């Protein structure tokens, strides 16, 4: 506890970028994980529709497909909008 | 002489027997073996000599961003 304090002491004072350094690569490395928005970029990854939706071959058992874009089945992008 | 160090004929007669029986299969074992390894090498029909083809179960069967895969 004292030992460590006047270490960072003589750091801060002989080597003060390597202190900063060490600090941003620290913060770098823990507060991706402790986020909330990290599972929010995640999903904005999977909204970005780079190549065309293949629809699929209507059988009668499909009650949560679309058949129509604007009808209310398939996934929303309100969460986005609002964000 | 013969009563105390040595047997009869008849047990020497059938242990060669025996020898003769277990040595001439495995001869002929020993043949059909290289007959069979000629064959299985030369068609691959079987369970030896089995050279690796590619996994189809790596293979990705879904929608290929263009119709004609
Ligand atoms: C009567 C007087 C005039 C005639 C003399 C006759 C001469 C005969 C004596 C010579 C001895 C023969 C030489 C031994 C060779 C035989 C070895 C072997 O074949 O014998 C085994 C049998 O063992 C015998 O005991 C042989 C042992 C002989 C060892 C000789 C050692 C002598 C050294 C002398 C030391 C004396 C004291 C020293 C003082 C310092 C057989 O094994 P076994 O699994 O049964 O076979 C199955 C047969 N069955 C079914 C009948 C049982
Ligand atoms: C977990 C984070 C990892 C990711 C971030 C880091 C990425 C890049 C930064 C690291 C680069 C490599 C650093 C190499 C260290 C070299 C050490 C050294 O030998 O240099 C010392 C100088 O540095 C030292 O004193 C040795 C180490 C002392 C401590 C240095 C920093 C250690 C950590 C300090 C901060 C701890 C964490 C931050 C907390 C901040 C407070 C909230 C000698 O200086 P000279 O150039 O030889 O002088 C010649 C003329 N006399």
């Amino acid at each position: 506890a004292g030992r460590i304090a006047s270490f960072l002491k003589n750091a801060w004072a002989k080597e003060p970028v390597l202190v900063a350094s060490f600090a941003i690569g620290g913060l770098a490395i823990i507060l991706p994980s402790l986020s909330p928005y990290t599972n929010y970029a995640i999903r904005i990854n999977r909204a970005t529709p780079y190549n065309y939706p293949v629809p699929l071959r209507d059988d009668g058992n499909m009650p949560d497909v679309p058949s129509h874009p604007q009808d209310p089945q398939g996934p929303s992008l309100e969460w986005l909008k609002n964000l | 002489i013969a009563r105390t160090f040595y047997d009869g004929p008849e047990k020497n007669y059938e242990k060669t027997m025996a020898i003769l029986q277990i040595e001439a299969e495995k001869a002929e074992l020993r043949l059909k073996e290289l007959e069979v390894r000629r064959l299985m090498r030369a068609r691959g029909d079987g369970p030896w000599y089995q050279y690796p083809t590619i996994d189809k179960a790596l293979i990705d069967h879904s929608p290929k961003t263009t119709p004609d895969n």
